[PDB]
């Protein structure tokens, strides 16, 4: 029922704060909507253990 | 004093190994570059010998100069790593007791060892306060208002977030520091009545000292108390290790 | 310092956190968090609890 | 090995209780009608 | 923090300040005498540091 | 005050809600809820003793919500002993001058009310205090042996940075306070003050 | 019901705070551990839970 | 208003409730509710400035509910000393004109009290205030010899 | 180095306090029967 | 398909064949970001893409095709609660919200 704001605050960053100091690190790209929905991809050095 | 060997200060009051807090502190010194700082005198050792023993001289501190070790993974520190534990349930303090009947003797061999420490923490005094429920049901307060009225006044207390400039932070609620200094304004502090007649804290509060150690430590699932120093100058330190190991047997 | 402590923790620590090689940070400083200051007795001057 | 201290001297103390007392009006009287009936003015 | 049905607004601040400040006023750090704040950087495990 | 009533609106006679409120602001009651266990420690230390007062009763400071005290102080009137069931707690009424019009009618403000002010206080800075046993205050204090010993006592009620402390020390006592580390019971110390 | 709140009314961790705790006033030295409700150690106790 | 009884419906001498409620519309009353120490502040304000001319009975002005300032403003009317317990309420009346009977009595629409204030010692545009670090403004401002030297101020209310 | 620059002074002004609160008749009085039966119109 | 659902009203629309992976590519487009490092806010940014675009676009001899992946603001419906009434009426605010 959220916008992508309300989402955004109460939780992407939420998770963006606890994300740190993990292993081949390249990047992450997050996605907040107005769907009530989340979407946080973390890009990891190729060979990085899944 | 030494400005000529050093170039800078990183120094950092509240944290610190070996336990945070105020009493509690530490410092990061650069110093210039060898080539700068020729000789020994301006080599480290010798640098934290000095400011060693100057800071002997300092007074409410244990005051300790190091270089490091050589994995600097295992220590902050050179010098060596030992373990006093509590194998007996001897209790905490046999194991601080019988430990100072080590930094004790091992006072006595300078010529093998300096700046031995604890590197773990002592008993301080808690304050207790208790409360009477029955009189604050009595008075017709409810305990959890105390709980409330409590740990935030008196430690602050976490809520919720917010967001500052695109990202979240904490909203805290607390005390002003002149308001919760002291067990005085304990009772300066207030609940309101189920009636919702307004209640002094102190009417049914009651509190006293007590100890804690502001730490508690542990080795492989054993009370541990860690010791650290170094072997004296000239000295290697299996000597000094094995002195120890000497003086850990009485 | 305080200034500085939080322009820190928010601009810095996270990415320095994610930063490749680092493991764990520490910050000296603290994040601005809201400081809600208590007066009891004008509480109670308006009969009120934490 | 020097140390600091500092020597007796209490004497003088004050005490007192702060806190905040609850004020109120110094004579109230609500006017509560002597008399039944509509107000006229 | 509530009203009357009048409305007469008892507040937040309606009784006690508020202002931004660190998360704990714990720590401190000075660089050189002044006034400062760092970070503790550690060495994920297994990287070259270089 | 306001009117409960507006014209035209029906009324009884002596009926609930009065109609509108008269006031006489020019003097003033401040209620002071007082801890009820507190108050016994102030007849019973005033008693204790000692305590003291200034001969009389009773001058009330106000110190107003501004963190100011109020322009001028006010008269505690007197206490009643009643102990209020549901604050548990005696209150001081001090009728309190407002030839301001700055008081109103509750606050209800800080009220800071002058007490035995004790004759002589042992007040120890709450750095030197350690407590030992549990709870109880040790003075390092070291006589001109120099030599410390810490001397129990029982810290009184925290006031200031220091311990008013009712107990086991004296006048002239050294504290020792500091040096936490260089003193050891028994050592010998040079003093610094 | 009446039995369970309570028992777990006073039965519990109360957290605190400190004395001398930070922020302090300037002149303090006097900082410390406030100590507060706990749970219960022994049956008798819990026969005093209330 | 309403009939609070219907017909036949028995009544009892100056009984509890109304039979119904009559009601003007001239001068209406909104309830204009204060803070104990603003009152206070204002008060001991009118140790400085005020300056309340004086024609010391102020205007008040109104945002009504669509969030339209009621069309003209309205007579602060007198001052209350009554605080109440749970509030601080300074509450006074402002009466205020009602000739479109647009007023409706009992909603809940606030106001504002404009009181005559000489205190014209400062103001400033946005720009020139720097927000953060916050609680602090600073503004960049001419040193004597056109050094620029900023200067700590305080930024609280902000004027448009 | 050349910027706008407003030089300040004292500026006059009115704004104030802007409060909450609710309204009322005036004007708000009642009806009540002050002679006690049966409602006949 | 892609020249003929152009014909179309409303309707950002193509076909498309993924490449022999989403990653290589031999010679195609590219993948940019804006960054708020000052929390400038999300309005700030589009009128700083948005001033990249524009920027962007008048190089269409060395720039082609390039659009912002996301997607532009849009009405929304925002009540502003007076809290005063609803608590001046007794009503409580998470059921209010709840009932939301």
């Amino acid at each position: 029922g959220a916008d992508a704001k309300t989402v955004q605050d109460t939780v992407t960053q939420v998770i963006e704060q606890n994300m740190n100091g993990i292993d081949n690190l390249m990047y992450m790209s997050s996605n907040s909507d107005s769907t009530g929905t989340v979407q946080i991809t973390l890009t990891f050095e190729s060979g990085t253990d899944a | 004093k030494e400005k000529n060997n050093v170039e800078s200060v990183f120094a950092v009051n509240g944290f610190g190994f070996a336990g945070r807090g105020q009493n509690t502190g530490i410092a990061f010194v650069s110093l210039k570059d060898w080539a700068d700082r020729p000789g020994e005198e301006n080599k480290v050792e010798a640098i934290t010998m000095r400011a060693t023993r100057a800071f002997s001289q300092i007074k409410d501190a244990m005051v300790f100069a190091f270089n490091l070790p050589a994995i600097v993974e295992l220590g902050t520190a050179t010098g060596f790593d030992f373990e006093l534990i509590d194998q007996a349930g001897l209790g905490h303090e046999k194991l601080t007791q019988a430990r100072n009947q080590l930094l004790a003797e091992a006072a006595k061999h300078p010529d093998m060892l300096t700046s031995v420490r604890p590197n773990g923490l002592e008993d301080t005094p808690q304050f207790k306060i208790d409360i009477d429920q029955e009189k604050a049901q009595a008075l017709g307060v409810s305990i959890n208002d105390i709980n409330t009225t409590l740990g935030a006044a008196w430690g602050g207390s976490y809520v919720n977030d917010f967001i500052d400039r695109g990202r979240v932070k904490k909203v805290y609620v607390m005390s002003e520091a002149k308001y919760r200094m002291l067990p005085d304004d304990i009772g300066d502090w207030y609940v309101r009545a189920a009636d919702g007649q307004m209640v002094p804290f102190s009417a049914f509060s009651s509190s006293r000292w007590e100890y804690g150690s502001p730490r508690l430590e542990r080795y492989n699932g054993l009370p541990s108390m860690e010791i650290l120093g170094q072997a004296a100058p000239g000295k290697s330190t299996g000597e000094a290790m094995e002195l120890m190991e000497q003086l850990a047997s009485k | 310092q305080e200034d500085i402590s939080d322009y820190v923790a928010a601009n810095m620590k996270d990415a320095i956190s994610r930063t490749s090689g680092v493991g764990d940070v520490q910050l000296f400083g603290s994040q601005y968090a809201m400081r809600i200051w208590m007066n009891p007795n004008e509480l109670n001057k308006f009969q009120l609890t934490p | 090995p020097a140390v600091g201290v500092v020597t007796v001297k209490t004497e003088p103390l004050q005490i007192t209780t702060e806190l905040p007392g609850r004020t109120s009006a110094y004579r109230i009287a609500e006017v509560r009608p002597q008399v039944s009936g509509i107000i006229l003015k | 923090l509530k009203v009357n049905q009048d409305g007469s607004r008892v507040l937040l601040r309606d009784v006690a300040k508020i202002e931004l400040g660190g998360e704990n006023y714990d720590i401190i750090a000075e660089f050189n005498g002044q006034p400062a704040s760092g970070l503790g950087i550690k060495l994920a495990t297994g990287a070259n540091a270089l | 005050g306001k009117s409960n009533v507006t014209e035209g609106a029906l009324v009884q006679n002596g009926q609930a809600t009065a109609l509108a409120t008269v006031q006489q602001l020019d003097p003033i009651y401040v209620d002071v809820t007082q801890s009820s266990n507190d108050m016994m420690r102030l007849k019973q230390e005033l008693a204790n003793g000692t305590l003291k007062q200034e001969n009389g009763k009773a001058k009330v400071s106000l110190i107003t919500s501004d963190g100011i005290k109020f322009p001028q102080d006010g008269t505690l009137e007197f206490s009643d002993v009643t102990v209020d069931q549901t604050t548990g707690s005696i209150t001081l009424r001090a009728i309190f001058p407002n030839p301001d019009h700055t008081m109103m009618p509750g606050m209800f403000v800080r009220a800071r009310l002058e007490e035995g002010l004790n004759p002589n206080a042992i007040l120890v800075p709450q750095q030197g205090v350690t407590r030992t046993p549990r709870g109880d205050a040790t003075v390092l204090v070291v006589g001109a042996d120099d030599k410390v010993e810490t001397r129990p006592i029982v810290a009184s009620q925290a006031i200031g940075d220091k311990w008013l402390v009712t107990e086991g020390l004296k006048a002239g006592d050294r504290v020792v306070i500091s040096g936490l580390q260089k003193v050891r019971p028994g050592v010998q110390v040079k003093a610094q003050e | 019901v009446d039995v369970i709140t309570a028992i777990k009314a006073q039965n519990a961790q109360v957290a605190a705070g400190q004395l001398g705790g930070t922020p302090p006033v300037k002149g303090q030295q006097l900082n410390a551990s406030i100590i507060a409700q706990t749970r219960l150690t022994s049956t008798e106790e819990f026969g005093k839970i209330l």
